[PDB]
């Protein structure tokens, strides 16, 4: 109820304002070779931030399922070995 | 986007350290990212910083200062937002649960050969 | 002997992590910015549900 909302609120937070802020700013500064730094250095920042969090928020969204399945998987194999 | 509560109040009707706990989870995520991919992109610094360490410091200060002004903005936007305390900063950390997965998958392995 | 640790290392990092990192690095080296930084926004949308940990377990 609150895990998914926090996951959706934060991914939309960067994607709607912060990621475009780095994207829109970089669209102008390309003549000055040093001004290419700040905004694409900023672009690589939030763009990867959304990259690993979606690999981290989904990680806790799968590890609470995969391990739950694995804990389930641990049950019948324990129900096998005890039965053995 | 911004204005959490207007969305959040419209959300939580169809279903502060805790708020700070969520807040410091952003800090861990936004600072490790501020570092981890910085060296992955650091090999491009020399060719476009014109061999100037001051320009390297200039971007670091600007890439930082542009974050706390939002970090203060996100702090003031998160306090006004409300959440139920069903989240732990330990659980959201990948390493704590990845190690727990390692223990669980290993425990699944010793009994497998048993 | 616990062969599961060795096999898990082979299919977790030796296989999947290598291909992911190589894809990102080599396609980045293929460049300019826009073409590679967009063509991979649609690979997540169509290779999804293929890197979930449970089903590769």
């Amino acid at each position: 109820t609150t895990i998914d909302v926090l996951s959706s609120l934060f991914i939309n937070l960067f994607e709607n304002d912060l990621i475009p802020q780095a994207l829109k700013d970089f669209n102008k500064s390309d003549d000055d070779q040093f001004r290419k730094l700040l905004y694409k250095l900023d672009l690589r920042l939030f763009q990867t931030i959304s990259d690993q969090m979606t690999r981290d928020l989904k990680d806790i969204l799968d590890i609470n399922v995969s391990n739950n399945e694995l804990c389930y998987q641990l049950k019948q194999v324990l129900a096998r070995k005890e039965d053995l | 986007p911004w204005e959490f509560r207007k969305v959040i109040q419209a959300e939580y009707r169809e279903r502060k350290i805790m708020i700070g706990s969520i807040l410091r989870l952003l800090e861990t995520n936004t600072v490790s990212a501020l570092d981890s991919v910085f060296e992955k992109y650091e090999k491009e610094m020399n060719q476009m910083t014109h061999g100037d360490n001051n320009e390297v410091k200039r971007i670091y200060s600007k890439k930082e200062r542009l974050l706390e002004i939002i970090l203060t903005k996100i702090k003031k936007k998160l306090r006004q937002a409300k959440f139920p305390s069903r989240i732990s900063e330990r659980d959201l950390d990948i390493e704590y649960i990845y190690s727990k997965r390692q223990f669980i998958q290993n425990r699944y392995s010793q009994e497998l050969q048993n | 002997t616990d062969t599961y640790n060795s096999i898990s290392n082979f299919i977790e990092n030796e296989l999947t992590a290598l291909l992911s990192s190589d894809d990102y690095l080599m396609d980045d080296l293929a460049g300019p910015n826009e073409v590679c930084r967009l063509l991979k926004a649609q690979v997540i949308e169509k290779r999804k549900d293929a890197m979930s940990r449970g089903k590769q377990d």
